[PDB]
């Protein structure tokens, strides 16, 4: 009888220890995105083409991806994101173009980078909209920005064809307030990977996987001490 | 009319917090030091017990 | 408690100059990142500027940079605001916000619903 | 090649190779 | 009309802290002068439960201090043996992050909640071998962050929401709603005798519910930053709690203040769960510098310290008879501390 | 080369057939054998000269060995002695070195017998701390404790085949020059091993830690020992003569080839590796990009064996000489130290190590 019990329980553990040795390899082997981004942005057509959360799941190159959109929440992130320090990686979506809502943009990246439980995740970044900054050079951002009339396009930084130089010039710039944010602290723990998108594009699910093994590697040379 | 309701909550939420018993600091925080006194011997990580009688050991 | 209260304000002319203050009571202020918020009339709240604890790393929105002088009195405890060359786009009610946590770099202050960390409001008209 | 085994091999037939050399060093100081 | 209900306002503010210091005839820090010191209190792991694969958020002991439940964000919900170290059930849950998990007084149910607004509660009798959901609860709009059980058929629950709110378990619809946050409500405790329960919030403050009327009684506003922990004194007339601003402080039901703040000057990270021990005596706050410190609750000087987590500390329970402590951290190791 | 018992052999042999010319053959002196030669008919007061013999390995054979016969018929005795007179000048033209080119050997015996000492202390400290600690268990720490125990296996299996050196049917000789050529072998693949890991980690975001973790296991240890084994069986098939330590001919390939192209692959994987470092600074966006670089591949020459390439290809030389003394020298001090630097590299200066040490010190201290 006391002996009875304490076989039933080892069983017991033994199952559980099997399960979780089977469910252990699964969580290892999937990676998990955090697709965040301003409602003024369009992350429903991302969700689209690539209750309280939402969620994706899909596989590129027999690499199972969870993709996780933020829904039915508050506007207090503060506390919620805390939740998320364990993300292989942390899609940041913008629109680029009324309020400053570019400022609010930099606002919320400064404070997901500087944030002290989201130190080690790194950022996929999203320029949005890049037909609209076409569409609008023969009809805003030198209003808001006193800086971007003593701004030259980069010598390193080489244009796709068939494009307005001023679009190019709004581009990098929008680019670049992006990236003095992220070199600023530069702590060496993680790294912010800028793109562009069309309104409507399907290289983007291309995009993220061959960002999201280039974060994977980083961190292996993290652990060798060679980076 | 819809934040003057809620300032008006606001009124009586206040006027419900006044109105209430208030007992002396010494004596409820005398109160205090006496379950401390007369619930010392029961606990059980204020004093160590043997481990013929914890569990754990 | 927590208690912010704006002083300074009222109907100004255009090129102009006022300075704005915010006394801070019910906690350590030495030990807070603060900043101004503002909100257009029919707009959302959009940040203007901000403040380190030590008053060393300063910050402002690229439309007013150059505009603004923001200063933190520590000694008197008091959060001081002065803005010159006027512009009749600056109307707005002006928040003077806290920073939810001590000893930190990031803050999340531009929520409309109903963030306790920010001060009643002062009225600036142009 | 690998250096050790070389060494290995080396020493051995060095000292193979004066076993003999001092064994033939005696005959020669005995006949000659 | 603003003007007359904002004036009315402060008035009534400034008369509710002029009867608080016309009240205040002294401090606890007076009358405990010849009370004699807890010693260094030098307690040991004696055991560390691993099995979860993700960080583990929150736990909650048994009222039979025997069993205790772990929620993790792997989507696993783990029930532990304490004495034998042997996973009684492991639950694959629905969504992956979890906030809060509670284990009923009777032991025959478990409530989980997260990020997902739907608070699920399973049944462990379990007839046929198996765990399966008994009733899943969606009636908030924010996030479950924090959940309990004041009997088989009532649970209370915390959103993020601003709103706090009382289920009923048999018909799945919420019986009264408890509105008066201003901001995220991180979570609750049950007074003993569940007549009445604290709510401490992104505010600052913290709000008395009675049950079953459906309003607040008292408001304290005695912290700097957000309130993240909550813990009745085990004679259900005091409280104390643990917010961001590294402090903690211990309030009473009747002076209607604060009696004491724990405060230490090396100590500048947040406080993730506070909870007292049997007598009451000693206060265990578990901070954001991975350790746990072993508070004198009625001297405020520290007892000692808890320095084996290598990773922040995320809940602390204690047992219903004293017997051990048990803390949970983000490096997915359960201490159980004699 | 000649073994030392077949010279007695041809000596017996050269006796006999002088015997036979002796039955064969104003008075000459008489034909006779001095234990080396057998000399001819000696002409009265001529000398007479007779070429070195050609079954002596360590003679001269042009020169020739003078012999003067007197006008008696017997030959000449050694003046004040009653021993043959007898020039071998001209035979012995080969007495360079005797004993000179010993120095060497024993000044490369001390330098690895130092190296390897240095080389197992410091590495019994890191398996300690590996081993002990228990946030420094990962898949990467049980590779680095297989390589690190391979070192110290290494090293006593060259203390162990030295003592006996000193100190040959009999089979503790064989067995000592097996565990010697076994353990040299598991160590050369047990950095392969690494190489494949670290070089599996960078090229392949998906892995399975068990399979390849037991799959690296079996390459590492297992492997070495079926070539052994096979090297073992030849050997024993066929020479099966004296200890296994003089060389037989092309059966010493048997091992060395196998560990040759475990050196050439390693420096493979070591300028792919470097080459994606190149890529992960410049994508990261100078001189400090070159300190980088320079400092993440001198954290790197160690652990992947890079020195082995210098000389790893080398037909076997003289066994004095240029190039063998400068080979034999440069692998003695990098093979022995390379033990100690992959110590103080990896285990020693790993800011994980580093951090546990200084938390439980911390613990220790407050607990005090
Ligand atoms: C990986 C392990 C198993 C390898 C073991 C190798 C050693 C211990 C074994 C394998 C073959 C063995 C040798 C095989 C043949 C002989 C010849 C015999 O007249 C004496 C023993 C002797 C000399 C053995 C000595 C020990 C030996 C060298
Ligand atoms: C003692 C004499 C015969 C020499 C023996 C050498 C070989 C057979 C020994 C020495 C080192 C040993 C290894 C040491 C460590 C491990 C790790 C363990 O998880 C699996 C077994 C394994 C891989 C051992 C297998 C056997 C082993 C390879
Ligand atoms: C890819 C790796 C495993 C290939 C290893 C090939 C090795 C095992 C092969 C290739 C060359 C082979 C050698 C070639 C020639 C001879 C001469 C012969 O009289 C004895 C066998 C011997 C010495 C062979 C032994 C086995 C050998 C060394
Ligand atoms: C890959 C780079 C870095 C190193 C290249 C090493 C190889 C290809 C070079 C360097 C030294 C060279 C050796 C130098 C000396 C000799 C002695 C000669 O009688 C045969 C050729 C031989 C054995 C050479 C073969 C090729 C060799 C081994
Ligand atoms: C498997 C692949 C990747 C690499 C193959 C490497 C091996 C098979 C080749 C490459 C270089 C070759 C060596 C080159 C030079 C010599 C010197 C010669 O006097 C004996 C053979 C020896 C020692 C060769 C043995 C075989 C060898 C080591
Ligand atoms: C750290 C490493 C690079 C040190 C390597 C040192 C080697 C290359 C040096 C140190 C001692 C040197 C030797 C010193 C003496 C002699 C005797 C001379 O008749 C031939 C050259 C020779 C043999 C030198 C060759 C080069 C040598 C072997
Ligand atoms: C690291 C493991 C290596 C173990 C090697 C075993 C060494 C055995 C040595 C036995 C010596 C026996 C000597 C026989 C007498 C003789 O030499 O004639
Ligand atoms: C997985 C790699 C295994 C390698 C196996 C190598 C086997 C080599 C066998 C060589 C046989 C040599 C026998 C010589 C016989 C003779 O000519 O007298
Ligand atoms: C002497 C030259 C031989 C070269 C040896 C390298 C050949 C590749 C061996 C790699 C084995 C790795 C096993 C990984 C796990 C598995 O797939 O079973
Ligand atoms: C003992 C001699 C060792 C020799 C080591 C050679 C190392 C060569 C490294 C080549 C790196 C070339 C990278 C160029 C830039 C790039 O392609 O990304």
């Amino acid at each position: 009888d006391q002996r009875n019990e304490e076989k039933a329980q080892r069983e017991a553990n033994k199952k559980i220890e099997k399960q979780l040795q089977k469910d252990k390899q699964v969580y290892r082997a999937t990676h998990r995105l955090l697709l965040l981004g301003a409602g003024e942005s369009g992350k429903s057509t991302i969700v689209k083409q690539m209750t309280g959360i939402f969620e994706t799941k899909f596989q590129v190159d027999k690499v199972n991806f969870h993709m996780f959109d933020v829904g039915g929440q508050r506007d207090e992130r503060r506390k919620w994101i805390q939740c998320f320090n364990d993300v292989t990686a942390i899609i940041f979506v913008v629109a680029s173009s009324q309020t400053n809502r570019l400022q609010e943009a930099l606002n919320l990246f400064k404070s997901i980078w500087n944030n002290r439980w989201l130190r080690t995740i790194s950022v996929i970044l999203f320029l949005n909209k890049q037909d609209l900054l076409a569409e609008k050079v023969l009809a805003k951002i030198e209003d808001y920005f006193p800086e971007f009339a003593r701004y030259t396009t980069p010598e390193d930084a080489t244009p796709e064809p068939g494009e307005d130089p001023r679009v190019t010039r709004a581009k990098y710039f929008i680019r670049d307030e992006f990236l003095r944010i992220s070199t600023a602290s530069g702590d060496g723990r993680h790294y912010c990977y800028p793109h562009f998108t069309c309104a409507v594009d399907t290289e983007n699910i291309r995009r993220v996987f061959n960002d999201c093994r280039d974060i994977i590697q980083r961190m292996h040379l993290r652990q060798y001490e060679l980076l | 009319t819809a934040s003057i309701a809620q300032a008006r909550k606001l009124v009586e939420q206040l006027k419900m917090e006044a109105n209430i018993d208030r007992i002396k600091v010494s004596k409820a925080a005398a109160d205090l030091m006496a379950y401390c006194e007369a619930h010392a011997k029961e606990d059980p990580l204020l004093t160590p017990v043997p481990a013929s009688e914890n569990p754990f050991r | 408690q927590v208690q912010l209260q704006e002083s300074g304000g009222g109907l100004v002319q255009p090129g102009g100059s006022l300075r704005l203050s915010c006394a801070a009571s019910g906690f350590t202020f030495s030990n807070y990142k603060m900043n101004w918020v503002r909100q257009a009339p029919g707009k959302g709240l959009e940040w203007v500027s901000d403040i380190s604890q030590s008053g060393a790393s300063i910050s402002y929105t690229g439309s007013v940079k150059g505009r603004f002088t923001i200063s933190r009195d520590n000694a008197k405890n008091t959060l001081y605001l002065q803005m010159n060359s006027l512009k009749p786009e600056d109307t707005a009610v002006y928040y003077c916000a806290r920073c939810p946590a001590p000893f930190t770099r990031d803050c999340f202050d531009v929520t409309s619903t109903t963030y306790a960390y920010r001060g009643q409001g002062t009225q600036v008209t142009v | 090649a690998v250096a050790e085994i070389q060494l290995m091999h080396q020493r051995a037939k060095w000292i193979q190779d004066a076993r003999r050399r001092a064994f033939l060093h005696k005959l020669i100081a005995e006949i000659h | 009309e603003l003007d007359q209900l904002r004036q009315e306002a402060e008035q009534l503010k400034n008369q509710i802290r002029d009867a608080r210091k016309a009240c205040a005839d002294a401090t606890l820090s007076q009358i405990t002068n010849n009370i004699d010191p807890v010693g260094r209190i030098q307690m040991r792991t004696r055991r560390t439960l691993r099995g979860h694969l993700a960080k583990i958020y929150a736990m909650h002991w048994g009222t039979d201090s025997r069993l205790l439940v772990s929620a993790s964000q792997d989507g696993k919900l783990i029930i532990w043996d304490s004495y034998t170290t042997n996973k009684v059930h492991a639950i694959p849950l629905r969504s992956s992050w979890v906030m809060t998990c509670a284990y009923a007084p009777s032991g025959n149910y478990v409530a989980c909640g997260g990020l997902d607004n739907i608070c699920s509660i399973y049944n462990l009798k379990t007839r046929e071998g198996n765990v399966r959901v008994s009733r899943e609860l969606a009636g908030h709009t924010g996030y479950l962050s924090c959940c309990r059980f004041l009997d088989d058929n009532q649970i209370v629950t915390s959103s993020g929401d601003t709103t706090c709110a009382l289920w009923d378990i048999e018909t799945g619809q919420q019986t009264t709603t408890f509105t008066g946050h201003t901001g995220d409500v991180m979570s609750l405790s049950l007074a003993p005798d569940t007549r009445l329960f604290v709510s401490g919030a992104c505010d600052a403050s913290a709000k008395l519910w009675d049950v079953r009327e459906g309003m607040c009684r008292q408001t304290f506003t005695g912290h700097e930053s957000d309130i993240n922990a909550i813990c009745f004194f085990p004679n259900g007339n005091a409280f104390a709690t643990g917010s961001d601003d590294a402090t903690c402080r211990l309030f009473d039901l009747r002076a209607d203040q604060e009696l004491m703040t724990y405060s230490h000057d090396n100590i500048i990270c947040g406080i993730t769960s506070v909870s007292f021990s049997k007598s009451g005596r000693l206060l265990l706050a578990g901070y954001d510098d991975f350790n746990c410190n072993v508070w004198d609750a009625l001297k405020a000087d520290r007892a000692g310290v808890l320095a084996g987590h290598d990773n922040r500390v995320s809940c602390l329970g204690v047992t219903d008879d004293g017997m051990a402590v048990a803390t949970g951290s983000w490096d997915s190791f359960l201490k159980i501390w004699n | 080369v000649m073994t030392k018992e077949e010279q007695i052999f041809l000596l017996h042999r050269a006796q006999a057939q002088c015997e036979k010319r002796l039955k064969e053959v104003g008075r000459p002196c008489l034909p006779e054998w001095d234990h080396i030669l057998c000399w001819p008919l000696g002409a009265p007061g001529e000398v007479v000269a007779v070429p070195c013999p050609d079954y002596i390995y360590d003679f001269n054979h042009k020169g020739h060995a003078y012999r003067r016969c007197d006008r008696n018929g017997s030959w000449e005795l050694v003046p004040g002695h009653n021993r043959t007179w007898a020039n071998y000048s001209e035979c012995v033209k080969f007495l360079t070195n005797e004993t000179r080119e010993r120095e060497v050997f024993d000044r490369l015996a001390m330098i690895y017998t130092v190296g390897y000492s240095v080389s197992l202390a410091s590495l019994t400290v890191a398996v300690l701390i590996l081993a002990y600690f228990r946030r420094l268990h990962c898949t990467r720490n049980y590779i680095h404790m297989h390589l690190f125990l391979s070192f110290m296996l290494r090293a006593v299996s060259i203390f162990v085949k030295d003592a006996v050196l000193y100190s040959a049917g009999y089979a503790g000789c064989r067995v000592a020059v097996t565990f010697f050529l076994y353990f040299l072998a598991t160590n050369y693949y047990w950095i392969l091993v690494e190489g494949l890991y670290l070089h599996s980690l960078i090229f392949m975001a998906f892995f399975s830690e068990k399979k390849y973790l037991w799959g690296f296991t079996v390459f590492g240890w297992g492997l070495p020992a079926v070539f052994v084994a096979v090297w073992v069986s030849v050997r024993a098939t066929l020479a099966n003569t004296g200890c296994w330590d003089l060389s037989s001919g092309n059966k010493k390939w048997i091992i060395q080839v196998p560990i040759l192209a475990s050196i050439v692959l390693n420096f493979i994987l070591f300028i792919n590796i470097v080459r994606v470092l190149a890529t992960k600074l410049r994508e990261t966006n100078t001189r400090q990009q070159y300190r980088k670089l320079l400092k993440s591949t001198l954290v790197l020459m160690p652990l992947f064996g890079v020195h082995y390439i210098v000389f790893m290809a080398t037909p076997y030389t003289e066994v004095s000489g240029t190039l063998w003394q400068v080979q034999m020298h440069y692998e003695m001090l990098f093979n022995s130290f390379q033990g100690f630097f992959v110590a103080i590299i990896y285990c020693f200066c790993n800011g994980e190590v580093q951090a546990e040490i200084k938390k439980s010190w911390s613990r220790w201290t407050l607990a005090l």
